[PDB]
């Protein structure tokens, strides 16, 4: 529904 | 005018901080407690890779009008962003950072913010959307370069410098920042990972896709190198603004959010330009798992009809997977793309097909849609014909998943087809075993139908359903419809 967060480092 | 370090937060977000006792997350969809105990000027940590600190860019960068849209903002987000802007970018390069503030429900929340050094506000008269919204901030600004950030971002350490390289290098490219990721329940500050890039499936909804082995492999020689992406997230990045504008800006009729990342990187891609994701710019952004605010028509409408406006200009045939996966989006009006296809054609952009091939290659294009065929479970038992012919009986065998006596079809015609046989129901007399018997378009003791949530097979007409009972003593039967066990078949695609 929204933009999604990316995997983080 | 007040320089940002004068600038009193305290008063400026005390009048809207949560009350004692109500729900943090209500208004904004993150945490507002957390975001307003953290002072605008934050300190972050780099997130950038180590090469970065020696990479270089010319001196006489082209300057650049940062607009930041916003909806009913937390305004310590807010106010954080834009002092992110004006703390971390060379003063120089920051010709104006235009707020265009749509329709806020509190027109103080932008014009108070007004006062700070460099700061412009244009409040819409009425709810725009973001894609209207960033239009105007963009045909009001006097920079040679745009910036587009979200209202809720914190701007990395020489952030800029690395996205204006490219832009000034050749005006074609549209770039964007690695976007690190401020947690939206304690807003800690995390970096992303740089093996990233912007996709989708076909239900056109963005997604971050992992690097393949070999992309990844060919970037060790300079893991900063400027990555090329098929998407861009879409609510950050830098972008040439005469190439904005004769490009064809944003389409005009998209509402609220949604989808005009799709098509502003679709359109890029296929007229000529290229979109990068740029490791050594980094800048944190709030995600959130829902949007706080309204979408008239609801967000599912509005997601879909702006959609429908990027697929049907610019997918072509293409556009057909997407309503595929997405069945709900064939039934939304979407309105006239006559200006929109002239763009295309004026742009002698390319068709889709060389999108796929040549930026995207990676997504798979799905098979075409047909009847399927599959197993009838039950337990562990799937529905075997027990390898008999015309006339013999079926029933239940533990499941193989090796197709054989146990692949079945469901007709569009109602018959549990395999092969040329079918289920026939020879005696509808309750307990009467069912037999194979060649298909026929024309019997009608050969339909049959899926009920209860596609859990059971009843025969058309009747109020008898394939019942397995009778297993052990002759194969399976039509029998009243009932909570039974035995009456369980669910179709399982193989
Ligand atoms: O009607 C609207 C909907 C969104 N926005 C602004 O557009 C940005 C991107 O929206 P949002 O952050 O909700 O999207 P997300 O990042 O979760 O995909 C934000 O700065 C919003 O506050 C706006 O100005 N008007
Ligand atoms: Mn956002």
């Amino acid at each position: 529904s929204t933009t999604p967060a990316p995997t983080t480092k | 005018k007040v320089r940002w370090p004068d600038f009193n937060q305290e008063a400026y977000v005390g009048g809207t901080m949560v009350r004692s006792g109500q729900d943090p997350y209500a208004r904004n969809k993150f945490n507002q407690v957390e975001s307003d105990k953290l002072r605008m000027d934050r300190a972050i940590p780099d997130t950038r890779h180590d090469q970065c600190q020696r990479k270089q860019w010319r001196v006489d960068l082209p300057a650049t009008s940062v607009v930041i849209t916003f909806h009913n903002e937390a305004r310590s987000a807010l106010l954080r962003t834009v002092v992110s802007v004006l703390k971390k970018s060379p003063p120089h390069l920051i010709k104006e950072i235009i707020l265009v503030d749509d329709y806020s429900n509190d027109p103080e929340d932008g014009a108070l913010l007004g006062k700070i050094e460099k700061v412009r506000v244009l409040r819409n008269d009425r709810r725009e959307g973001l894609m209207r919204s960033r239009v105007r901030g963009a045909d009001a600004a006097q920079a040679k370069v745009l910036t587009f950030l979200d209202s809720h971002c914190e701007c990395n350490e020489h952030w800029l410098e690395p996205l204006l390289e490219r832009v000034a290098e050749d005006r074609t490219r549209v770039v964007s920042p690695i976007i690190d990721v401020i947690n939206m329940d304690n807003f800690q500050y995390v970096g992303a990972s740089a093996d990233l890039k912007g996709g989708f499936d076909w239900n056109l909804v963005f997604k971050w896709d992992y690097m393949t082995p070999e992309q990844r492999r060919s970037r060790q020689g300079n893991p900063v190198a400027p990555i090329k992406t098929p998407m861009i997230a879409g609510g950050l990045f830098v972008m040439d603004k005469f190439y904005f504008e004769e490009l064809g800006k944003y389409d005009m009729m998209m509402d609220v959010w949604g989808g005009e990342n799709l098509e502003i990187s679709f359109r890029v891609w296929q007229c000529g330009g290229s979109l990068e994701i740029i490791p050594c710019s980094r800048v944190g952004h709030v995600f959130r798992k829902q949007h706080p605010y309204t979408f008239p028509g609801g967000s599912g409408t509005v997601f879909a009809r702006n959609t429908r406006r990027a697929a049907e200009v610019w997918m072509d045939e293409y556009k057909n997977f997407y309503y595929a996966a997405v069945p709900s989006a064939r039934n939304v009006p979407y309105g006239n793309i006559q200006s929109r296809l002239e763009l295309r054609k004026k742009l002698s952009c390319k068709p889709f097909k060389w999108y796929l091939e040549n930026v995207y290659p990676e997504l798979r294009v799905p098979d075409h849609q047909d009847i399927a065929f599959g197993a009838l479970q039950q337990g562990t038992n799937c529905l075997d014909t027990l390898g008999h012919f015309a006339d013999g009986v079926v029933g239940v065998y533990e499941c193989h998943n090796a197709g054989g006596n146990q692949e079945w079809a469901l007709t569009k015609e109602k018959s549990v087809k395999h092969m040329d046989l079918c289920l026939t129901v020879v005696d509808r007399a309750p307990g009467s075993l069912i037999k194979l018997q060649g298909c026929r378009e024309n019997d009608s003791r050969q339909k049959w139908e899926q009920i209860e949530g596609n859990s059971k097979l009843r025969h058309v007409g009747s109020n008898l359903c394939l019942d397995s009972r009778t297993a052990k003593s002759g194969g399976l039967s039509v029998e009243v419809c009932g909570p039974a066990l035995s009456q369980q078949w669910k179709f399982t695609l193989n």
